[PDB]
RNA sequence: UUGAGUGCAGAAGAGGAGAGUGGAAUUCCAUGUGUAGCGGUGAAAUGCGUAGAUAUAUGGAGGAACACCAGUGGCGAAGGCGGCUCUCUGGUCUGUAACUGACGCUGAGGCUCGAAAGCGUGGGGAGCAAACAGGAUUAGAUACCCUGGUAGUCCACGCCGUAAACGAUGAGUGCUAAGUGUUGGAGGGUUUCCGCCCUUCAGUGCUGCAGCAAACGCAUUAAGCACUCCGCCUGGGGAGU
């Protein structure tokens, strides 16, 4: 079969909303152009940090969960887009079971 | 990469030479060519400006772009030629609206591929950017110095760029020997190191090769004359006597540190490591 | 390394009677894409000793078990030997 | 000067010597002392008394600009770290911290050898 | 004679979880070893894989005595 | 069909590549404060500081190894293999048996792998640190002590084929009292079992009976009882010359 990913990154908490669901729509978009397949896109918690990552003290945990066949590009086009963006902080993937 | 002739004669015998195993045709078309000449050193005064050139076979120029000023047209790249201008090997252009040229060659250009030069293109290497819309991290080339444009930093075969750290105006960026100095923020440049490599492991090995090339041999320092350069003369083989040793126009020849002092870059400029 | 799709498609393929998952005509199949497959990898991480040292084991294993073959019968052995590609 | 009454002590002792620094609460610095500041040599430069009348010539020259109440800084696991911050408190003075910041690596770098004396 | 993690049926810790996540860190922030625990062998290379994630995106730090 | 391999259902594991990346610690740069020492030893000196060191706080660079977990734990054939995460890939063990029907093991010469030191070729170089300097002890000191400090120490590719490459015990396979933990399964009882008890497979330790042994001692993981195959040895030196 597939794979399964957890996908949650740390946006910018100075940014507005219209730049966040922005910022959604277009990681959304380009995902699914890959072969990944959207499951479901959960804002976590407006959380705090116990130490301080960039030039924030918070920010936003959004996760979103994916499958996808394992040898796609529907990863490593994240991986290229997601460190050259300023409003990414932090994210992780994880297979997922 | 490099082939190795098997040694026939005396002279053949620790020869290299590349392989030209990543080019496609070598038909170039007619309209990018200009014709040249050869100086030999010589200015319009007939007289030898700088020794040692010259006596060759004949070569043309071509027109390579170094702007990029057509934007939002997707660029078709087909053939990879070389060029006797330059170390580095040159490819052809195809626009959509049907213009030509020739481009520099990164590392990983390809057949059929498609760059974008406008100032929202992909971050891609090849493609032709503004450098505000660059992040930090990445090796750009045809980094412009003063803006309209073109190229005149870092174009020959091989070597890399950097890009330390924004600031409002100017920018950091880290050329070779890593010496990093303020450009500014409205140059246009292009993404990726140059291609070809192994001109660092090439060898000439015949007196006529390197005379293939436009060269030419000199004469040592104490062989020469006692009138046309300072150390010559010497009965047998003699020592230098006038120390800190002296090029023919005075200039002794180890460490001298000699731009203009008060230049209008000098306060523009970090870190001069190594020259 | 082989997907379960065709490691339980070529021993529907080549099998002799029903549920042949013996049949050494089927084992030498299967073995014979596993070291296709892993003869790939080892082009691409040629510095990995850790499975280059299995193919020598499946090679040898299927040179085992196709010597035996023969050694019995010959018609099988020249209907694979000139159905699967090999003997040099 | 300024009447602060609010700053950071600081400890730092090896096996042959101590100091003894306090500054402000950024912490800009104001008065130090040590053993061979005080003019004990070498060897000697290790006893928890020279580390007390040490914090005391530290501490009659700090509170004389102002300043009652400060926190502890304890580096540099020596010896008289004992006797030093109650001779702290000797000269009447407002010790609030027994904290230990003291610097453990994750192995980064490598140490020196055996002493093979 | 010791107690363990199972009775509450731990099946899946994902990532997150605080409700396990702190009761196995020390006071400084350290690891508790096994034999403070009383838990399974597997478990403690669950856990601790579990709480390696959680010292990167900020869900537990490293040093605290603060 | 019992030995073998093949299904089928599962489980563990620092097994190997590639790729990006996380925190501290050290060291350097910059800035603030602060002035007379810092640092070293059995003891002292050479070293560093009044061109502001040592001290603290703040920001950057930059490699390097990965605290806690960690255990006679686990994986590999041995050299060995522990920050995280992802793409490819390899073995091990437990039920299972419809399927093949002995397809097995050892294995001269070959082929492959193979610590650290070492060479060649390009990068990189924080600490550590052969050679070397300087100080001290020492009658003597090119050594032990201190301050330094070069190659080297990492990465990329060939090369060399070596160790106390040790459990100083070659591999395959059956029989022969026990107790004792523990890794990982499988089965049954009570079982809300997840807490217990028993039964059986695969490793890993510790004490011991027969037996073996010159003793030391070994012992289901024989250094016992036997077969198959391979290698080795025949006094010490001269010399693995």
């Amino acid at each position: 079969q597939d794979t399964k990913y957890e996908i949650m990154y740390i946006i910018r908490p100075n940014i507005d909303e219209e730049a966040k669901t922005a910022l959604v729509e277009r990681f959304d978009t380009i995902l699914k152009d890959n072969g990944a397949e959207v499951i479901e896109s959960k804002d976590w918690e407006k959380r705090r940090l116990a130490y301080e990552m960039n030039g924030f003290r918070e920010g936003i945990y959004h996760i979103v969960n994916v499958t996808s066949p394992s040898t796609a590009g529907a990863i490593n086009e994240f991986d290229r887009l997601a460190k050259i963006n300023d409003d990414i902080i932090r994210h992780m993937i994880v297979k997922v079971e | 990469a490099i082939k190795k002739y098997k040694p026939t004669t005396n002279g053949r015998r620790n020869m290299t030479s590349s392989d030209f195993a990543e080019i496609t045709t070598s038909t170039p078309e007619k309209s990018l060519l200009q014709p040249l000449k050869n100086n030999a050193g010589r200015n319009n005064n007939g007289r030898i400006t700088v020794r040692h050139q010259g006596g060759g076979h004949k070569r043309q120029y071509r027109v390579i772009d170094f702007k990029r000023n057509k934007d939002n047209v997707a660029a078709v790249v087909k053939t990879i030629e070389y060029d006797p201008n330059r170390s580095a090997n040159i490819a052809l252009v195809h626009y959509e609206d049907g213009v030509k040229a020739y481009i520099l060659a990164p590392k990983g250009l390809e057949v059929g591929m498609r760059l974008v030069s406008g100032p929202e293109a992909d971050i891609k290497v090849g493609n032709a950017l503004p450098l505000e819309n660059i992040p930090v991290g990445t090796v750009i080339h045809n980094i412009e110095m003063k803006p309209g444009k073109g190229g005149q930093l870092i174009r020959s075969a091989g070597t890399s760029a950097q890009v330390l750290g924004k600031e409002g105006k100017y920018v950091l960026i880290r050329l070779n020997s890593g010496e990093v100095r303020m450009i500014l923020a409205t140059c246009r440049a292009t993404i990726g190191s140059v291609g070809n490599e192994q001109h660092e492991l090439i060898n000439i090995g015949k007196a006529g090769r390197s005379r293939w090339m436009r060269k030419r041999p000199t004469v040592r320092g104490s062989v020469m004359n006692p009138n046309d350069h300072p150390h010559g003369g010497g009965e047998g083989k003699t020592p230098i006597g006038r120390k800190a040793p002296v090029s023919p126009w005075g200039q002794p020849a180890i460490g001298y540190k000699t731009r203009n002092k008060k230049a209008k870059s000098d306060k523009l400029i970090v870190r001069r490591r190594t020259k | 390394a082989i997907s379960q799709e065709r490691k339980n498609e070529i021993i529907k393929e080549y099998a002799r009677h029903e549920g042949d998952t013996g049949s050494p005509e089927v084992q030498i199949a299967v073995l014979t894409e596993d070291i296709n497959q892993l003869n790939e990898h080892a082009r691409t991480h040629k510095k990995d000793h850790h499975s280059y040292r299995g193919l020598m084991k499946k090679i040898g294993h299927r040179r085992n078990l196709l010597a035996y073959l023969r050694k019995t019968d010959i018609q099988r052995y020249r209907e694979l030997i000139q159905r699967l590609g090999l003997r040099r | 000067k300024k009447n602060i009454e609010s700053g950071v002590a600081h400890i730092h002792s090896t096996f042959n010597n101590t100091i003894v620094m306090i500054t402000d609460t950024h912490g800009n610095a104001l008065a130090w002392s040590s053993a061979g500041s005080l003019g004990f040599k070498g060897s000697k430069k290790s006893t928890p008394f020279a580390a007390q009348m040490a914090a005391e010539a530290a501490t009659k020259v700090a509170m004389e600009h102002g300043l009652k109440t400060v926190d502890v800084t304890v580096k540099g696991p020596g010896s008289g770290r004992e006797a030093a911050i109650r001779s702290l408190q000797a000269t009447g003075l407002e010790v609030t911290a027994i904290r230990d910041v003291t610097p453990v690596p994750h192995n980064g770098c490598r140490p020196p050898k055996r002493r093979r004396v | 004679k010791v107690d363990y993690i199972a009775a509450n049926h731990i099946e899946y810790i994902d990532y997150k979880d605080t409700e396990l996540l702190k009761r196995f860190i020390s006071e400084r922030g350290k690891i508790l070893p096994r034999r403070v625990t009383g838990t399974g062998a597997k478990n403690q290379r669950k856990l601790t894989i579990a709480i390696k994630r959680a010292r990167i995106m900020g869900l537990l730090p490293f040093v605290s005595d603060e």
